């Protein structure tokens, strides 16, 4: 329980499966941020901006190869065990603009979210009350120290005196939706 | 000429050894390269962990796997046996080759200059300093051309997720007829400071 000392850390990478439902991750972190996932279903690298895929490549198999011995390790370390299950954490999140709020200047709202274990989640986004989905994006699951993960979603908005925003979080660890709300 | 990102391989156990209301089960890895002064010195960490609790842990500055717990006692034993000598040389086929060949060209060659703005939200000025990389930062404040050292606070880094930071700075100060307030930043991707003033 203390911190390694570096100047830089790469993560190269993290993995995560789970049971039931075949749920997994593949992801290279640097310095805390996300460079790319695998995507498993379509086999392919998805970098965190396209920039990074401009000169460098990462094979997909990589990412194949690391879910296949996670999904075989939690075979084995389930029964070691004696099958003893996830426990199901309260995600907590936090709203903050990316840039001052300027009236009428295109912005993005971020949600962060906290402490999510397992690595399944729904962040959404509403303005007046309203479900919004366009220009909406969100990152891979980032690793925590503690081996829970946290999540941000942004929101493409421009800020106005007329608009008032909620994050909106639903977690197997939550009995009801969590909304997290946010005005300038 | 694309160069290749490469990766820490999983380890697989040996067998036959020894949904909101569905329970499950989890099952992570995570292999970690820690860097000091460039690649002068580099360590690597590669994590076993099942649901929340690591079990097993290769650890360069040991040399070899070690049981975290009770759970990966025999694990460590099996890891060592298979695939020491592999991950062993991991840290540079792996940790050397993506910092040196990967992370130069790109992550540490990052820059993305601060946006600075004065709010006055008895009292307090905050300054705003936004959308900056990598990290390393410093934030000062003056008043009528002496620095200030309080009451200067600072939120936390905020980490943006999008490979940029902001953070808060706030100075307590009385306004005064007719005095100047400076938000002084420093940042690797400036040569000289970004400075922002705010009067009475
Ligand atoms: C995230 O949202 C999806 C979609 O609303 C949820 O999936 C739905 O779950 C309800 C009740 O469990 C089902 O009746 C629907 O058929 C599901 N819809 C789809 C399209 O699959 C999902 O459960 C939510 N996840 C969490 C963790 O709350
Ligand atoms: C395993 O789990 C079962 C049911 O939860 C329990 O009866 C048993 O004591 C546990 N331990 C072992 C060693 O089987
Ligand atoms: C950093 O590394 C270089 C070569 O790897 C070495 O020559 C230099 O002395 C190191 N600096 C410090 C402060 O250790």
């Amino acid at each position: 329980e203390d911190d390694i000392e570096a100047d830089h850390v790469g993560f190269y990478g993290t993995t995560v499966y789970q049971s039931p439902g075949d749920i997994g991750q593949y992801t290279h972190e640097f310095d805390g941020d996300e460079l790319f996932y695998v995507d498993l279903d379509k086999k392919k690298t998805v970098w965190r901006l396209p920039e990074f895929g401009q000169l460098i490549l990462f094979e997909p198999q990589g990412g194949l190869q690391n879910i296949a011995a996670e999904k075989h390790n939690l075979g084995i370390l389930t029964k070691r065990s004696n099958f003893t299950p996830a426990t199901n954490e309260a995600p907590q999140a936090t709203v903050f603009p990316k840039s001052p709020v300027l009236l009428g200047q295109p912005n993005t709202l971020i949600c962060f979210v906290d402490n999510i274990f397992p690595p399944v989640i729904n962040i959404t986004w509403l303005r007046n009350s309203k479900s919004v989905t366009d220009g909406v994006y969100e990152t891979s699951f980032l690793v925590n120290r503690d081996h829970s993960f946290h999540k941000l979603s942004y929101l493409t908005f421009i800020p106005s005196d007329d608009d008032i925003y909620d994050c909106k979080v639903e977690h197997w660890g939550l009995e009801e939706p969590v909304l997290k709300h946010w005005e300038p | 000429h694309l160069v290749e990102r490469l990766y820490l391989v999983c380890g697989e156990e040996g067998a036959g050894g020894g949904g909101g209301s569905e329970r499950h089960f989890v099952h992570q890895f995570k292999g970690e390269c820690y860097f000091t002064n460039g690649t002068q010195r580099i360590r690597l960490v590669t994590r076993y962990i099942y649901n929340r609790e690591e079990y097993l842990r290769f650890d360069s500055d040991v040399g070899e796997y070690r049981a975290v717990t009770e759970l990966g006692r025999h694990s460590a034993e099996y890891y060592n046996k298979q695939y020491l000598e592999r991950t062993r040389a991991e840290l540079d086929t792996a940790c050397r080759h993506n910092y040196e060949e990967t992370e130069v060209p790109t992550s540490l060659r990052r820059l993305e200059q601060p946006n600075v703005a004065i709010s006055l939200s008895h009292n307090t000025l905050v300054c705003s300093v936004t959308d900056f990389y990598p990290a390393k930062i410093k934030v000062r404040w003056f008043r009528n051309g002496q620095e200030e050292t309080v009451g200067v606070s600072s939120t936390q880094l905020i980490r943006n997720g999008d490979w940029t930071f902001q953070v808060l700075v706030m100075l307590e100060m009385t306004p005064h007829q007719g005095e100047v307030y400076t938000c002084h930043v420093e940042h690797p991707s400036l040569k000289s400071p970004i400075t922002v003033e705010w009067r009475a």
